């Protein structure tokens, strides 16, 4: 698959190289040194932002990370294997517009209740 | 510190120019510069000052206000006190002296006094 | 037991370096992150103390526009060809030998200056800035029009706003909401009147660092804007006298029409509205007594006249019929032009500023005064005002005012009754 | 002038004894003190009515009581048979004098 | 609530919103771009400072993260429903002066030897 | 110990500080402001590249991660016994020269393996 | 070394004309270019 | 110099980059030749 493994057609065909993908994420004034800083600072800064996000979600997996989150709407009205099967992971993304910044519907949310559950529980079990 | 100009005597009417100066470190670091007046056997009195970075000043009263012009030069690092119109009332010792910046509230304090130019009004 | 969390609500008064968001002389296409709309998360219950006279934003922005102002005229002209003695006649109309762009040669060159730009040496004149400092003709193409930008906290920073309306600039605030980024202020350089930025929300409030103290600058906020009508008349033509290879010099050429007097006016009723509300605060702040509006005794230009930077023009204007006034149809204003300007009160530097071929005309808001009092024993029932101060900090101190910077803290640890399994 | 009347004007003390100098002021900023001697500029003792000033000993403190604002000189040395004035922003007071008994 | 939510009164009202404040958390060298990368810099430095401390005291969570530490002095002698009740966060803070840097006792030693004696039972069991 | 504890000569002599170690990873254009903000960001970058590297081996704990890989060679022949006791961390390390890069056989597919493993089963009981 | 991943039934838009990588080098030459002319002599004492 | 580098004044020449632009001599140990960057 190498370093992206595109369009493996069954969305899961690359799944197992989601890592693959993860992990790839003196000098003074000169113009070169300047812009390898920046750089720098935006390769963590981008990195970071993603952690943050999937550490609020509960997710701190990589590969798969189930949720507690049903679909309010069909958003893209077909079954699994009409995704999950003759289809690119771009072509899957390309499909929503509407349930993209919308897609997560108060996942947060729905952690934080977990975690003050998981807090009452300890404190009277 | 505070070096100033020397002492002598003028007849009335005549005018005077005292002047003060000093270090670069010194003088950047002095918010205002500050005249004051020592007749013989009086205390003190405050004539006036002069804001080293504007060059805006403000006065004790009305008759040094309308008679004394008071200046400072920030490439030179100096101050000046003109005095126009001495009469014999205006013998006194006068004192140059420094405010370093404060903050309001801290009241007026003066850590650094020049020696005083002895001026002389006399027929 | 022992229990900690992470994001709780709470700050400390902190410093950190401030970035803003929104040719010109300020930038602007850098100050790029783009402001998309304000939170103003009101905080219930939270009060907090504002001291506008201890404000690090303050102290950042003057040090921002300074490196900003500076770095801007980096690349342009210099004007150390022009240090020669001038054979000048009558504004004066001066003639000069320069070095052409072949220097071997030279030319024998005319070009107009204010006489506040000349000094005589003792018809032979020089240029009053050829022994202090270095002049920098600024770049045409840099505009000085006032953009405003706001001061926005990085990501583990947050501003809280003072929305008291009244408050006095220091002390205790009882009504405070979290931004991230300041509102818009335009980085206007005056003295004696404030000129643009935003007025008080119901009456006209007087803040001074300490009222007794009679080197403090009081500043005035007004609530309502007095418009001011400024007119630079004549009909100019600009001329460029080359000075090198690929460098010149932009003067000022013959004069089209007649010569007139650069004036503001200001609408009389307006003014004297304005005043007495001040008044009507004055009184409230001393003790009763008289307020006597008088005039700066500085004597000089640059600190006893008001200015203005209209168009690129620098103007100095004689504001004593705003002021020679006693408190128990318009007003013009003769103006002067200067093109040597020191901005800021820096020694080593000054710009020249070129000359504008068009006629200018300007409209700004009086939003605002600065103020000292008259000091010594007061012998009747009466204190005196006149224009002053003149620090520029003072004109950003205004604006700022109700802004604190502090330091999101949250991480922390409260009791409960749990233990890990 | 009803601003900073100073007392006592002349205090007789002996080397070694504290003196007590008072200021009382129509108004509460706070008060300033300087020590003086005849063809001398004056000193800063104590600004800010009880913070001294660099180069002054511990001999020097004062204090506040509503208007009235006080100097204390203790353990007095030779030395401080002075002239001292209080300030109080562009104010002067008379001034009060230290002499040996 | 909006970002901060301050002084929800009880504590814990505004425990549900700190997710929201901890998701807070071209150009040469003209002034603003210096000033932006340093900003830039900054943000993370803390942001990494943070979540490495909770790192070492086995927290991953953010509502609550229970711990195994005990109150060895009363530190401030009030019971529970005095604190989380008629109290802003800024207030319980303000009363702890003494038990700040010293409020972490150890707590990452009792993490260490819970995780030395999770791998010494994987290994005998 | 202090900050390295080193050569403890057991191994796990010192595990119990590997936490003290791991704790451990205005300015304009002024020569040393500049220096100053390239060695933040070395700091930052080389600190994130040790737990994006942790993160994709299932590993979050700090003193020991326990993974499911086999010795598949002796690589060093030696009991555990001769290892942990009479020797410096470092000169356990020293011993490997072969099996550095190629020490990490794949964990990261073991790692992957075993997150598709539980969404399966969670899907499917 | 370059590790050329080829992607199975993968298409893309490319233009010439509106590419960024383009005026990136173009700015980066330049720069380059006055930048290590900065210290170098200047011959304005020629221009008789 | 080179004719394409000076123009007349009206034997008498200047440099042609005397009126529009400043004059910069590249220094000796610059090379110019290209080298590939990726
Ligand atoms: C860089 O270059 C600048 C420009 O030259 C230079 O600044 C100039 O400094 C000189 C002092 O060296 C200033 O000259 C003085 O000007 C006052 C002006 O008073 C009138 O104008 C003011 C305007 O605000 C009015 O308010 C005022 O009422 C007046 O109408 C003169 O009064 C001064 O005169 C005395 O000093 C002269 C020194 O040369 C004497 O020649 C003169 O006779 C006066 O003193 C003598 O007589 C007195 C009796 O009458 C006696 O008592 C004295 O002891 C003495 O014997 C003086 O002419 C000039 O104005 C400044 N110019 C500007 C534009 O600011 C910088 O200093 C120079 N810089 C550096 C960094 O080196
Ligand atoms: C307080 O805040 C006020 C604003 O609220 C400030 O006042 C404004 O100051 C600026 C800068 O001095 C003024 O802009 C200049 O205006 C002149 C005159 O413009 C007139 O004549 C022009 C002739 O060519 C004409 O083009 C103008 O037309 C405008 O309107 C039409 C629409 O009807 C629009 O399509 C045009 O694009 C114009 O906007 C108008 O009739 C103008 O000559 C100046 O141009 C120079 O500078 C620009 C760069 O800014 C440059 O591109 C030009 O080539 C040229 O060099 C410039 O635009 C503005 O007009 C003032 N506003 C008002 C209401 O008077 C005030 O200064 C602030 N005070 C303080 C102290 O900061
Ligand atoms: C410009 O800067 C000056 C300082 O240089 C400020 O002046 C201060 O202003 C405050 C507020 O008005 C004054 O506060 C008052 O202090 C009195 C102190 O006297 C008692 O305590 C001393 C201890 O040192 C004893 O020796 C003395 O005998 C007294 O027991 C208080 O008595 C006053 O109390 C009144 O207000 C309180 C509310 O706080 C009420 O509860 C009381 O019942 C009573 O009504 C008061 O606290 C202070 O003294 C002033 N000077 C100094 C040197 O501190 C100016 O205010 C400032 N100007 C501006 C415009 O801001
Ligand atoms: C405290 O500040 C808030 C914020 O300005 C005031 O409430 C309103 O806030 C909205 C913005 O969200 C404004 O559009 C309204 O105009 C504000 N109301 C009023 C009457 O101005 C709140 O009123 C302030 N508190 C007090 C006591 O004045
Ligand atoms: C200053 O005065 C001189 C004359 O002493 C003016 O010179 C004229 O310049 C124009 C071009 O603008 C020529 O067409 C005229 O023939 C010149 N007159 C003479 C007598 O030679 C000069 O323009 C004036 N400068 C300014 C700015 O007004
Ligand atoms: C502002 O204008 C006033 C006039 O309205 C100027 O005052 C005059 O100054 C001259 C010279 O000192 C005196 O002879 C006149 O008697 C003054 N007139 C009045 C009515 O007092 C004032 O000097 C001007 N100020 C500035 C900075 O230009
Ligand atoms: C100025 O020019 C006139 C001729 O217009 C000449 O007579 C005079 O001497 C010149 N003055 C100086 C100082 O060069
Ligand atoms: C210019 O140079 C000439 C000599 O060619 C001289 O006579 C004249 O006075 C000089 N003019 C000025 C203003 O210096
Ligand atoms: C501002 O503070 C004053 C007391 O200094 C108070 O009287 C006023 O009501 C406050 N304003 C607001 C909006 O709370
Ligand atoms: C001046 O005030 C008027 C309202 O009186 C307002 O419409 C105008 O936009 C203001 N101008 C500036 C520059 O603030
Ligand atoms: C000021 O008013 C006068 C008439 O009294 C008018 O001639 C002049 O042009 C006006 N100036 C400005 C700047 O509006
Ligand atoms: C004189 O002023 C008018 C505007 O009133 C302008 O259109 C004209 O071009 C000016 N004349 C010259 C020669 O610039
Ligand atoms: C001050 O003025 C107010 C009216 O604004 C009046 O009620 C009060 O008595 C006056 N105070 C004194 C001391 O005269
Ligand atoms: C100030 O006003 C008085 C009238 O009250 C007038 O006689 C005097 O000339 C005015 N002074 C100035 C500078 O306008
Ligand atoms: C002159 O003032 C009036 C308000 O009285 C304003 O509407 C007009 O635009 C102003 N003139 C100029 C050139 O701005
Ligand atoms: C103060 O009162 C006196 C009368 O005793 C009078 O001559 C003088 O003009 C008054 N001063 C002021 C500023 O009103």
């Amino acid at each position: 698959l190498g370093f992206l493994g595109a369009a493996g057609s069954t969305m899961g065909a690359a799944s197992m190289a989601l890592t693959v993908q993860a992990r790839q994420l003196m000098l003074k004034l000169t113009v070169w040194g300047i812009k390898q800083l920046q750089a720098r600072v935006l390769a963590v800064e981008r990195y970071l932002k993603d952690q943050q996000l999937l550490g609020i979600w509960g997710c701190s997996g990589k590969l798969i990370c189930c949720t507690a989150v049903p679909w309010n709407a069909s958003w893209s009205n077909k079954s699994v294997d009409e995704i999950w099967g003759n289809m690119t992971w771009m072509q899957w993304e390309r499909e929503i517009d509407n349930y993209t910044s919308l897609i997560y519907t108060l996942i947060e949310e729905s952690q934080n209740q977990q975690e003050k559950n998981e807090q009452e529980l300890l404190e009277l079990d | 510190q505070l070096v100033q100009s020397g002492s002598g005597v003028k007849k009335p009417g005549a005018s005077v120019r005292v002047s003060c100066w000093t270090s670069e470190d010194i003088f950047e670091r002095t918010e205002l510069i500050h005249w004051v007046r020592q007749a013989p056997g009086q205390g003190l009195e405050w004539i006036g000052w002069v804001k080293t970075v504007t060059g805006a000043v403000n006065f004790g009263s009305p008759d040094f206000r309308q008679r004394v012009s008071l200046t400072r030069d920030r490439d030179l690092f100096t101050a000046h006190m003109d005095i126009r119109g001495l009469t014999q009332g205006d013998t006194a010792t006068y004192f140059c002296a420094r405010q370093k910046f404060y903050t309001g509230g801290q009241g007026w304090y003066f850590d650094l006094w020049g020696r005083g130019t002895l001026i002389v009004v006399s027929s | 037991w022992v229990t900690v969390y992470y994001g709780v609500p709470v700050w400390k008064e902190a410093t950190t370096t401030l970035f803003c968001a929104s040719r010109n002389v300020w930038a602007t296409h850098a100050c790029v992150p783009t402001d998309p709309n304000p939170q103003e998360v009101v905080l219930e219950n939270v009060t907090e103390n504002f001291n506008m006279w201890r404000n690090n934003m303050v102290e950042q922005m003057h040090e921002d526009i300074i490196s900003l102002w500076d770095q801007s005229l980096k690349p342009c002209v210099k004007l150390t060809p022009l240090c020669v003695t001038l054979n000048c006649s009558d504004i004066k109309n001066c003639s000069f030998n320069i070095t052409t762009n072949i220097r071997d040669k030279v030319q024998k060159v005319y070009a107009t200056f204010y006489k506040l730009d000349i000094v005589p040496i003792d018809t032979n004149y020089r240029l009053i800035s050829c022994n202090t400092s270095v002049l920098t003709q600024a770049c045409p193409k840099i505009s000085f029009e006032p953009i405003p930008i706001h001061y926005c906290a990085p990501a583990g920073f947050a501003i809280l706003k003072c929305n008291n309306k009244t408050f006095n600039g220091k002390g205790p605030c009882t009504n405070v909401s979290t931004v991230q980024c300041t509102h818009g202020i335009r980085p206007v350089v005056s003295t004696q009147l404030l000129l643009n930025g935003s007025l008080a929300e119901e009456e006209v409030v007087i803040r001074s660092e300490n009222f007794t103290d009679n080197a403090k600058t009081i500043i005035v906020q007004l609530n309502e804007s007095v418009e001011i009508n400024c007119t630079r008349p004549n009909n100019n033509t600009r001329r460029s006298i080359s000075i090198g290879p690929g460098r010149w010099f932009y003067t000022t050429g013959e004069i089209i029409g007649n010569i007139r007097q650069a004036h503001c006016n200001i609408s009389r009723a307006k003014w004297n509205n304005t005043l007495q509300q001040i008044v009507n605060k004055l009184r409230e702040k001393f003790e009763n007594k008289t307020i006597v509006f008088n005039q700066p005794s500085g004597g000089d230009p640059e600190i006893v006249m008001h200015s203005f930077n209209c168009g690129g023009e620098f103007f100095y204007c004689n504001t004593t019929q705003l002021f020679n006034s006693t408190w128990n149809n318009t007003i013009t204003l003769p103006c002067r032009i200067k093109q040597i300007i020191n901005m800021w009160q820096e020694v080593g530097k000054a710009m020249y500023a070129p000359p504008i071929k068009g006629q200018i005309r300007c409209s700004s808001n009086i939003t605002g005064l600065l103020l000292t009092r008259d000091g010594g024993k007061t012998t009747n029932n009466t204190e005196i005002f006149r224009p002053g101060g003149g620090d520029m900090r003072d004109n950003w101190r205004s604006e700022l005012y109700k802004y604190k910077v502090v330091k999101i803290e949250p991480l922390g640890i409260a009791p409960t009754k749990c233990k890990r399994r | 002038e009803i601003v900073l009347t100073q007392s006592p004007g002349t205090l007789s003390l002996s080397p070694g004894e504290t003196a007590s100098l008072s200021c009382t002021a129509a108004s509460y900023g706070h008060m300033t003190w300087y020590q003086k001697k005849p063809g001398q500029p004056p000193k800063l003792l104590i600004f800010a009515t009880s913070k001294r000033a660099s180069g002054i000993p511990d001999r020097f403190s004062g204090s506040q009581f509503g208007k009235q604002y006080t100097l204390t000189i203790t353990r007095m040395e030779p030395e401080d048979f002075a002239r001292y004035y209080c300030q109080q922003l562009e104010f002067f007071g008379q001034g009060t004098r230290l002499e040996i008994r």
